[PDB]
């Protein structure tokens, strides 16, 4: 996990544990301990900027693998990019998990783009309860204007009026 | 059918009702041992036919030794109802047709009283005198179907070619390696099944578990740490700090690593 | 800052140092260094 952060290649607990069978619990122990090995290190030697590598949401390096589990296009993956970063101004949805904000931003997108995908099928697919899934698209109705990305509006290939209502 | 033979004890007449000579009064049926081609051999051989019906009809015309085999209308229409049995030995020796069944096992000079024999009720059952081969009449109305099957044979490919993935990359490449889904599968499971198990020990007092001991000495003299701890359900420590009183561990004899009683209470 | 352009949507793109090198527009990875300004002399021989 450390590795894949610091080459910006970051996966997910989720990920490592689908790899390795490892409790959650000292898995996060360990992480904690090894950050902070490192972080000694680095102020021992050599010092290393950390410039976002480090962080735990990382939301926006989850997006593109997502997209493409689910084999959405580019300008659907561009555009969950963009919602996904301005879910991080959402002061309400901010608390929430990094891999519940990429994939609700995904459904959202999907949503939008009219792609032939269930909601159901994006929880099969990216593990995440439909429940979930469904909440927080009924939780970013409200703010459909900020996150759909404008000139994608202003070009036309989407429209706000193609989102299902609450 | 597991038998020994070289038996002078004579048990066969009593471990076998049906005698183990081979039956021989049959070996004068004349057989003609017939050679067929697949199509006649699989509605021949296979053993959800061949209720006893009639399959056809034996012509021999002596004026050169010709026999012809008519089947009847009842199998198929696409295959020949007329066939030539051509004899490719008229005169066949040491051919013999024989039987094999299961018996009735319910109710120098130096030799050796074991040979791992397996008998079996064997029957010389015919004696094969003609040697014949089927073949297709060249002037039926199936022949050139015949034909059409056997270029068939070497037309048709029974394997298919390999399926191809028409489903974006991405879509198929979700399964594999980091992935969000978990493994559902429940296969070798081992690791789930063993620790779902856990052994909790209360401390009973030290007359109860000492009692405890002597009964369960008394019941059996050696012990092992496992058996002995499934059978008291309590700690390591305790258990030990009860054993090394009232018990020793054998370390060079034939029952090392157990707990055994002392010699004094041997005796009790 | 400096000037690109993708593979086979033939986009045009500005590049920073810290920005990743792939079309915005199409996605693809590959891109072209566009082209220099300044004047190329050549002889006609
Ligand atoms: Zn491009």
């Amino acid at each position: 996990l450390i590795g894949c952060r610091r080459a910006e290649v970051a996966r997910t607990f989720k990920e490592i544990q689908s790899l390795i069978h490892v409790k959650t619990k000292e898995f996060g122990k360990t992480l904690n301990i090894m950050k902070n090995i490192l972080r000694g290190k680095s102020e021992d030697g050599f010092l290393k900027i950390d410039t976002d590598n480090m962080s735990g949401a990382q939301n926006l390096t989850y997006i593109p693998r997502f997209c493409s589990h689910l084999g959405l296009p580019m300008q659907v993956t561009t555009s969950a990019e963009y919602t996904a970063k301005k879910c991080k101004e959402i002061k309400e949805i901010a608390g929430k998990s990094p891999i519940t904000i990429a994939v609700v931003s995904i459904y959202l997108n999907i949503l939008l783009f009219q792609i032939p995908i269930t909601a159901a099928k994006v929880g099969q697919t990216l593990q995440v309860t439909e429940g979930t899934i469904k909440s927080g698209y009924k939780i970013l109705y409200e703010h459909r204007d900020k996150l759909v990305d404008p000139q994608l509006i202003a070009n036309g290939v989407v429209s706000l009026d193609n989102l299902p209502g609450v | 059918e597991v038998f020994d033979g070289n038996d002078i004890e004579n048990n066969e007449t009593k471990v076998y009702e049906e005698s183990l000579d081979l039956d021989l009064e049959r070996s004068n049926r004349q057989v003609w041992l017939v050679r067929l081609p697949m199509f006649l051999a699989e509605k021949w051989r296979d053993r959800n036919n061949l209720h006893g019906q009639e399959l056809g009809k034996i012509r021999i015309n002596k004026d050169g030794s010709k026999i012809t085999l008519l089947l009847n209308e009842n199998d198929n229409d696409s295959i020949p109802h007329e066939y030539d049995l051509e004899l490719t030995k008229k005169v066949v020796e040491n051919e013999y047709v024989f039987t094999e069944q299961n018996l009735k096992k319910y109710q120098r000079d130096r030799y050796i009283p074991y040979v791992k024999t397996i008998p079996k009720k064997t029957a010389i059952v015919g004696t094969v005198c003609h040697e014949c081969q089927v073949m297709p009449s060249m002037n039926d109305p199936n022949y050139h179907k015949i034909v059409e099957q056997r270029r068939n044979i070497v037309k048709l490919n029974n394997k298919e070619r390999i399926t191809t993935l028409d489903e974006t990359v991405g879509v198929t490449m979700s399964h594999t390696g980091m992935s969000m889904r978990s493994d559902n599968s429940n296969f070798l499971k081992v690791g789930r099944e063993k620790a779902k198990s856990n052994i909790k020990s209360i401390r009973m007092p030290k007359k109860e578990i000492l009692d405890y001991l002597f009964k369960l000495f008394d019941e059996y003299d050696y012990w092992s740490l496992k058996g002995l701890k499934e059978r008291t359900r309590q700690p390591e420590a305790h258990l030990k700090e009860c054993l090394d009183k009232v018990a020793t561990l054998v370390k060079k004899g034939p029952y090392a690593f157990k707990y055994t009683l002392r010699p004094e209470y041997k005796k009790l | 800052t400096l000037k690109y352009i993708c593979a086979e949507c033939s986009s045009k793109l500005s590049l920073s140092r810290t920005d990743a090198v792939r079309c915005k527009d199409c996605g693809h990875r590959i891109l072209l260094k566009a082209r220099t300004k300044r004047l190329v002399q050549f002889e006609a021989r």
